[PDB]
Order: C-alpha cells, then sequence, then structure tokens
C-alpha cells in the first residue's frame, strides 16, 4: 500500500489555475522525505506543519491540488495572500495546514509563438471562498449597459489566456504547483508515514 | 459601483492585452534588427500596426472615464497617459497630411546628399560621409561647403513642410487641452498632481532659464579657451572678440565640441588613458566586457543579469551571413525579456557603452514591478542619466587600475585631470547652450512668439546671444537650419539632453557622498558600495508611479533641478580655465560675422 505520489508530481498534463485538479491520496504509506529532498522543486514551503517532521504524522486524507501559474504568482498561493490568483482562481485558507510545492516548467509548457492553452480568470463579481473552484464562463458586466450574453462594450470575458513563450523572464515563465492538503477528522486515518 | 472601480477593470484588461501585443512587436522588431530581411520588415510593420491600433482604440475608451472622479494615484496616471498620448483629434485629411509631412521629413534627412563642386556625381551622405568631414577636417572652405550644402539641400526642402508641421502639431496639442505643441511636450515634467507644489509645465521653462544663467560663466570661459586655440588652426577667419563660426565646432550643427579636442587639448605631451591596446593584449572578449560590467552593478548590490539576457541577446556582431543593425540599444521587450543589441568591439568606447546600456537594463529590471504604462523613467532625463552615472565611475583611473587594464604606475597629475575634464566639458557643457537654444526656438515658434518671416533671423540672433555661434554665410528665410538636425526633423524633443545632464551629476554627487568618497567628484568610483545601490534601486523601481519631484528627493534630497553638482564637478577646470583666460577676451560680440 504505497502512496501514488509519483502520478501527481510526474504528470505529463497539468491543469489551468481556474480548473485546478484535486486528487485524493488515501489508504497508503507516504514518504515525504524523498519529495522534499528533491532539488527539482524551487518552492517547498509548508504552512502549519513542519516539513522535516512530515513523515512522523498521521492524517485521515491527503488532497493534492495541481495547476499552472506564472512565476510572480507562486507567492499568491500562500495563505493570507491576495491577488487575482488568490481572489478569483485559487484561495488557500488563513488556517492552512499543508505544503505548497512548485517548480519551473518552461522547458515543457512554453512554445515559440505562445502556449495560450493555459488560462486564468481576470475578473469576478466576488472573491472566492477557501478551496473553491469556479468554472463559469458567463460574461462580466462592468458598466450599466447589459451584456446579454455577448462580449462587447464594458463587457469582458472572465477567462483570459496566459501567454507562455520560451524567451520570457523567470517571473513570466510557467510554473507547475502541487498543493498537499492534510485533513484530520474523527475517522480512521488512512495516510501515515512509514513507521 | 464608482467609475474608479470601473476604470480599474479597464486598465486590468489593457495591461494584460497590451503586454502580449507589445511583446509581439518587440520580438518582431528584434528579428529585423538582428536579421535584416524584407520578410521580417513585413512582420515588424504588421505587429506594430496591431499594437498601435489597439493603443489608439483603448485611448478613446479611456476618455469615457473622467479623470476627476479617479482617486487612486496609479490609475489616474495610466488613464491620463493613455488619453493624451494617442487619439489625434485632428481631421481625417489633416491626420494623413501630418503623416505625409512627418514621413517626408525623415526621407529628406536620411536620403538627402550634398554633391561636391567640380564633381556633380561625387555626392556624400551624412553617415558616414558628411559626419567624418565635419568631425575630422581642418579646412575652412571644405567644412563651409558641407555646412551650407547640408543647410541648403536638406533644409530648404524642409522649410515649407515645417511651417505646415507647426500648425498641424499645434492643432493636435490644442485638442488635449494644452496651449501649444511645446506645452504638450513639456508635460513629462509636470508633477501635476500634488497637494500644492505641483510642478508646472511652465516652471520647466523657468528652471531651465535659471540653469543657463548659472552655467554661463563656465561656458563663456570654455568659449574663450576654444576661441584662442581655434585661432591657431584657422588663422584669418576667427575674431578675438567675435562669436565662434558654426562649421568649425566638430560636428555639423555644433552639438558637441568633443571632436575639437585635438585642436583644444590643454596638455598634448601627457599620455591618454586609452586602455584598448591593453584589453587586446590581455585577451579580453565580448563576454569579459559585459561580465565585468555585471560585476560592477553586482558590487553596488544591484541584481544579476537574467540568464535570458546572456543567451537571447546580440552582444557581438554575429556574422553568419545575417545582416544586423549595429547600434547600441537596451531592449525592454515587455515580459521580463531584457536584451542588449550591440555589435561590440574590444575598445574602451564599447567597454564604457556596455555599462551605459546595462544601466538601462538595471533600470528596466527594477521598474518591471509597476504597471506597463508606468514602466518608464520619471521624466525624459532620468533614464539616460542613470546609464551615464554608472559610466562615470568605470572611467575613473582607479577602476581601470583595479580591473588590471591600466598600469599601477600611471601618472595622476593635475595636468591629466585638466585634459580629461576639458574633453568632458567639450561634450557635457558645450551642448547645454545648443540644447537650450534649439528648444527655446521651437517652443517660441510653437507659442507664436516668432513669425515665419523672422524664423531664421531669431534662430541666428539666439545662436549669437545664447550659444556664441555665428552664421558663416548669410541665410535667408528659405532655410530651416533648426530642422537640419535629426531630432527636429523626426518630431523629437531636445530638452531631455538638458535635463539629463543636470540630473546625472545630481545622482553622481549623492551616490559619491553615500559611498564616502574622499576627493574630487571626477575621480569617484561607487563600486563596492552597497548603500549607494540601495538609494539607486529605490529610484529605479518607482518609475512613473511617483512624481519625479518626490522620486528625486529620495536620492539627492532636493525637489528641484540643481546645477551645483555639475558646476562642482567641473570646478577644477573652472579655476584652470580662469587663469588661462587671462590675457584673453572672454565673451562675444553679437554683431561680428565671417561674411560681415
Ligand atoms: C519523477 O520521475 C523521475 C524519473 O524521471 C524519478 O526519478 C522521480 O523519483 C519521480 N518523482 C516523483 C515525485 O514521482
Ligand atoms: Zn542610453
Amino acid at each position: 500500500n504505497l502512496c501514488p505520489f509519483g502520478e501527481v508530481f510526474n504528470a505529463t498534463r497539468f491543469a489551468s489555475v481556474y480548473a485546478w485538479n484535486r486528487k485524493r491520496i488515501s489508504n497508503c504509506v507516504a514518504d515525504y522525505s524523498v519529495l522534499y529532498n528533491s532539488a527539482s522543486f524551487s518552492t517547498f514551503k509548508c504552512y502549519g506543519v513542519s516539513p522535516t517532521k512530515l513523515n512522523d504524522l498521521c492524517f485521515t486524507n491527503v488532497y493534492a491540488d495541481s495547476f499552472v501559474i506564472r512565476g510572480d504568482e507562486v507567492r499568491q498561493i500562500a495563505p493570507g495572500q491576495t491577488g487575482k490568483i488568490a481572489d478569483y482562481n485559487y484561495k488557500l485558507p488563513d488556517d492552512f495546514t499543508g505544503c505548497v510545492i512548485a517548480w519551473n516548467s518552461n522547458n515543457l509548457d512554453s512554445k515559440v509563438g505562445g502556449n495560450y492553452n493555459y488560462l486564468y480568470r481576470l475578473f469576478r463579481k466576488s472573491n472566492l471562498k477557501p478551496f473553491e473552484r469556479d468554472i463559469s464562463t458567463e460574461i462580466y458586466q462592468a458598466g450599466s449597459t447589459p451584456c446579454n450574453g455577448v462580449e462587447g462594450f464594458n463587457c469582458y470575458f472572465p477567462l483570459q489566456s496566459y501567454g507562455f513563450q520560451p524567451t520570457n523572464g523567470v517571473g513570466y515563465q510557467p510554473y507547475r504547483v502541487v498543493v498537499l492538503s492534510f485533513e484530520l477528522l474523527h475517522a480512521p486515518a488512512t495516510v501515515c508515514g512509514p513507521k | 459601483s464608482t467609475t474608479e472601480d470601473r476604470a480599474k477593470i479597464f486598465l486590468d484588461n489593457f495591461n494584460r492585452e497590451a503586454e502580449e501585443l507589445s511583446y509581439q512587436s518587440s520580438l518582431a522588431s528584434w528579428e529585423y534588427n538582428t536579421n535584416i530581411s524584407d520578410e521580417n520588415v513585413q512582420k515588424m510593420d504588421e505587429a506594430g500596426a496591431k499594437w498601435s491600433a489597439f493603443y489608439e482604440e483603448q485611448s478613446k475608451l479611456a476618455k469615457n472615464y473622467p479623470l476627476e472622479e479617479i482617486q487612486t494615484v496609479p490609475v489616474k496616471l495610466q488613464l491620463q497617459i493613455l488619453q493624451q498620448s494617442g487619439s489625434p483629434v485632428l481631421s481625417e485629411d489633416k491626420s494623413k497630411r501630418l503623416n505625409s509631412i512627418l514621413n517626408a521629413m525623415s526621407t529628406i534627412y536620411s536620403t538627402g546628399k550634398v554633391c561636391k563642386p567640380n564633381n556633380p556625381q561625387e555626392c556624400f551622405l551624412l553617415e558616414p560621409g558628411l559626419d567624418n568631414i565635419m568631425g575630422t577636417s581642418k579646412d575652412y572652405n571644405e567644412r563651409l561647403w558641407a555646412w551650407e550644402g547640408w543647410r541648403a539641400e536638406v533644409g530648404k526642402q524642409l522649410r515649407p513642410l515645417y511651417e505646415e508641421y507647426v500648425v498641424l502639431k499645434n492643432e493636435m496639442a490644442r485638442g488635449y487641452h494644452y496651449e501649444d505643441y511645446g506645452d504638450y511636450w513639456r508635460r513629462d515634467y509636470e508633477t501635476e498632481e500634488s497637494s500644492g507644489s505641483g510642478y508646472s509645465r511652465d516652471q520647466l521653462m523657468k528652471d531651465v532659464d535659471r540653469i543657463f544663467t548659472e552655467i554661463k560663466p563656465l561656458y563663456e570661459h570654455l568659449h574663450a579657451y576654444v576661441r584662442t586655440k581655434l585661432m591657431d588652426t584657422y588663422p584669418f577667419h576667427i575674431s578675438p572678440t567675435g562669436c565662434l563660426p558654426a562649421h568649425l565646432l566638430g560636428d555639423m550643427w555644433g552639438r558637441f565640441w568633443t571632436n575639437l579636442y585635438p585642436l583644444t587639448v590643454p596638455f598634448g605631451q601627457k599620455p591618454n588613458i586609452d586602455v584598448t591596446d591593453a584589453m587586446v593584449n590581455q585577451g579580453w572578449d565580448a563576454n569579459r566586457i559585459f561580465k565585468e560590467a555585471e560585476k560592477f552593478f553586482v558590487s553596488v548590490g544591484l541584481p544579476n543579469m537574467t540568464e535570458g539576457f546572456w543567451n537571447n541577446s546580440m552582444l557581438t556582431e554575429p556574422g553568419d551571413g545575417r545582416k544586423v543593425v549595429c547600434h547600441p540599444t537596451a531592449w525592454d521587450l515587455g515580459k521580463g525579456d531584457f536584451r542588449i543589441k550591440m555589435c561590440t568591439k574590444v575598445t574602451m568606447e564599447d567597454f564604457l557603452t556596455a555599462h551605459h546600456e546595462m544601466g538601462h537594463i538595471q533600470y528596466d529590471m527594477a521598474y518591471a514591478t509597476q504597471p506597463y504604462l508606468l514602466r518608464n523613467g520619471a521624466n525624459e532625463g532620468f533614464h539616460e542619466a542613470v546609464g551615464e552615472v554608472m559610466s562615470l565611475s568605470v572611467a575613473t583611473p582607479k577602476h581601470l587600475k583595479t580591473m588590471g587594464l591600466l598600469s599601477p604606475d600611471f601618472l595622476e597629475d593635475n595636468e591629466t585631470e585638466i585634459n580629461f575634464l576639458l574633453k568632458q566639458a567639450l561634450n557635457i557643457v558645450g551642448t547645454l547652450p545648443f540644447t537650450y537654444m534649439l528648444e527655446k526656438w521651437r517652443w517660441m515658434v510653437f507659442r507664436g512668439e516668432i513669425p515665419k518671416e523672422e524664423w531664421m533671423k531669431k534662430w541666428w540672433e539666439m545662436k549669437r546671444d545664447l550659444v556664441g555661434v555665428v552664421e558663416p554665410v548669410p541665410h535667408d528665410e528659405t532655410y530651416c537650419d533648426p530642422a537640419s538636425l535629426f531630432h527636429v526633423a523626426n518630431d523629437y524633443s531636445f530638452i531631455r539632453y538638458y535635463t539629463r545632464t543636470i540630473f546625472e551629476f545630481q545622482f553622481h554627487e549623492a551616490l559619491c557622498r553615500i559611498a564616502q568618497h574622499d576627493g574630487p567628484l571626477h575621480k569617484c568610483d561607487i563600486s563596492n558600495s552597497t548603500d549607494a545601490g540601495k538609494k539607486l534601486h529605490q529610484m529605479l523601481s518607482v518609475g512613473k508611479s511617483q512624481p519625479w519631484t518626490v522620486t528625486l528627493k529620495d536620492i539627492v534630497d532636493s525637489r528641484n533641478m540643481d546645477v551645483g553638482p555639475l558646476l562642482r564637478y567641473f570646478e577644477p577646470l573652472y579655476t584652470w580655465l580662469q587663469e588661462q583666460n587671462r590675457k584673453s577676451y572672454v565673451g562675444w560680440n553679437t554683431d561680428w560675422s565671417p561674411y560681415s
């Protein structure tokens, strides 16, 4: 009963930040040491739990969230941060207990001319709640004139496309993020470290 | 909701869409400049048309948001910049007439050639033909031919166009609620929004006027020293008390006196400081020049260069059958891509030029945090000033000694300082009257103070009073000698070079004070001073987000332009020029002319 940590990190396809994928890791033993020791990850910051003592703790379920953002947006994933990614795309709670892992993927997710297949949400009526996803494609009304389902004057499409090209700087390069969320409830724990 | 919140949404959509369209034009223009081809020209023109059409469309949409109702200071600047920059309110026919006049001027300037007498088909162009003659020749009649020929062939054709160019530009500026095209140009320095103390567009004229009165002593002594030295080279054509002939000032327009250094050198026997031969012997390559430049900015605490700069830039002439535009440039492509296009050569000139353009990239790297519209210098002079301030420290004898390029036993005499300071003053100081005069004439022409009937009269009346330069040949109103310069015929302001010189030495004094430099300002090296880089980084990161008055106060502790640092920089030369200008008339007579 070994945990399928290899599939979520070593995945050929990652999702957009507005449509972040969640995978339940359960009923297995998890080696957190081999993940944190890998120098392939540029970001490995754990909030609420010590990264070194991750292998000696037990939780009920583990949630792995996957998406792609820009380089300057890896800060917006952290708890208590605000921005178009945290407010309208992916929000982490203020009492977040888990780990955030990211690494540069310019060699894979960047193409000459632009990979416009990764996209994000620019505008929204209200800010997203913790661990919430919005897949709505309804036109946004910025002015008094009604949109009536047509893109136009003061009517902007909520979802706009990231533009990743190989010549961008590290800030504007694509970054793959994997967020491990830990849950402990009054139920038998299924995810534990090899002890 | 408020129109402020409604405007923030409009600028969010602009910044996102503009960054992609500007990146396409920047990547396309880079391909033409790094691979000249008729195909790449089409891609560059098409990508640039998409950016301009989107810019001009969103400029009209920005007018729908009233500026009075916006309370946040970033958005106000972006809406204000967008509304005023594009959307010509001029008529359909006039807008095309302006483009027809604007495009024609650049063609007459770029393709206008002057033919020699006695050889009607041996005709020379400004680059590199007429520039080499006007910068190297010591013959009166040769230079007068090139001077009048350029003035008559290129200038006379531009005269009827320039009269139509002024009225069309004034009508355009009057649409943006400005007085004239000069007022429209002076809005860069307008700290319009402040509690009180808002820097006025008219105040720039006042402060610049004050600067000329403060720099006149040093210029009048430099004018007298050049005069006495030029009389040895041109014996019977220069007056001991008259103005300086125009065609003998080292360039076609008298913009820079630096090429007069062989004729005005203070101490000839003292050796120069050229390290080019040492760099060749020491195996220096293109990588060493830019990497040692990276070390200098790293020493003050400024960030390392992006790795994309090291692999995506044209730091040398590629050869490889690719035709390139070999002109030093710093590229802010628009999405973290920072490159430098330079056909470098193992020379001291290119070594200093590398620091001047890397300084722009360090500026560009710092203000990338701000929105796209606010991603530029606070005013016109801030940008190039930063590049020259860094270039001043690397040319000091200590820096060349520490880099191993200069011998440890190089003689540092007062004789060597005067030679260096005169070469600097021939370029730095000599241009300031020429710059003040050129823009004063244009400003006054736009304001209507000079009729077309007296255009050339006031041009040379001001040339004689303000610059000390006299027309070699009488010029009718059929001429347009102001337009004979690139910046005038290509719709470019010239007051940048005035203000950048003031701010440059203001930065140099402040950073050298912070670096605890012991000695004169002209031997200062800010290297290894992390405190100086901290003050510099705070200025570069701000960009146009803050008023330039507040931005300047954070580094030099002054809200205004001050010539003190520039005059104090040249104080060793001022006291030397004053002892040697004994036995010599200092000043000029407006009435004397070589044609009389
Ligand atoms: C990712 O794949 C490499 C081999 O390509 C493997 O060595 C590594 O352990 C994998 N990591 C994870 C987290 O699956
Ligand atoms: Zn420059």
